[PDB]
């Protein structure tokens, strides 16, 4: 998973969130965007993931927030089966703040897997002053 | 400006108003009628700003 995407057309017709991880760094941009139908970064070979297809917008007219911070924590290569980490967020927008409150935890055991018992916390992480509406996400699988 | 500067532009009608701090660039037409407006000038179909 490398990021998210908020919006309520996704059409350049309203602005909208465009969050993701790369690099050694973070990028969030808030402008009017051209959403491809499928959303993706995935392909250029058969199996080792490739960063592919960088632009998912087809284009990018006027813009108006940009930001890059400190990105968060990383796996790398492929591993399947007994996954030893788990990443919460929660997203809330009001007063036309964008809340994201993050949490990472290691070594989850359960090979069952079917999102953990027991308990903790959350805190918080940034806050953006968008300032823009907001109706419907997605997922980033890249 | 001493001719007179347009560049200063406010929105006028809308469907629903703006909760604190929100922003909105939209610009479509806004029906003030039942009639259909698919992009006109016409009769219950006027610019929003
Ligand atoms: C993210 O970083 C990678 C590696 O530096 C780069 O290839 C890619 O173009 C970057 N994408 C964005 C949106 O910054
Ligand atoms: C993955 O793609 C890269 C280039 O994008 C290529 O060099 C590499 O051989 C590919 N790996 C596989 C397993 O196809
Ligand atoms: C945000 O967009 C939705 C979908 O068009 C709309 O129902 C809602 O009223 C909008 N929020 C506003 C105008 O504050």
């Amino acid at each position: 998973i490398r990021g998210w995407i908020f919006g309520t057309t996704l059409d350049s017709k309203t602005q909208s969130l465009l969050i993701v991880n790369n690099a050694t760094n973070v990028v969030i941009k808030v402008c009017e965007f051209q959403f491809c139908n499928d959303p993706f970064l995935d392909h250029k070979n058969n199996k080792s993931w490739m960063e592919s297809e960088f632009r998912v917008y087809s284009s990018a007219n006027n813009c108006t927030f940009e930001y890059v911070s400190q990105p968060f924590l990383m796996d790398l290569e492929g591993k399947q089966g007994n996954f030893k980490n788990l990443r919460e967020f929660v997203f809330k927008n009001i007063d036309g703040y964008f809340k994201i409150y993050s949490k990472h935890t290691p070594i989850i055991v359960r090979e069952p897997e079917d999102l953990p018992q027991g308990f903790s916390a959350l805190e918080p992480l940034v806050d953006l002053p968008i300032g823009i509406n907001i109706t419907r996400f997605q997922t980033l699988l890249a | 400006k001493v001719s007179g500067n347009y560049n200063y532009l406010y929105r006028l009608f809308r469907k629903s108003n703006l909760k604190p701090f929100e922003r909105d660039i939209s610009t479509e037409i806004y029906q003030a009628g039942n009639k259909p407006c698919n992009g006109v000038a016409g009769f219950n179909c006027y610019f929003p700003l």
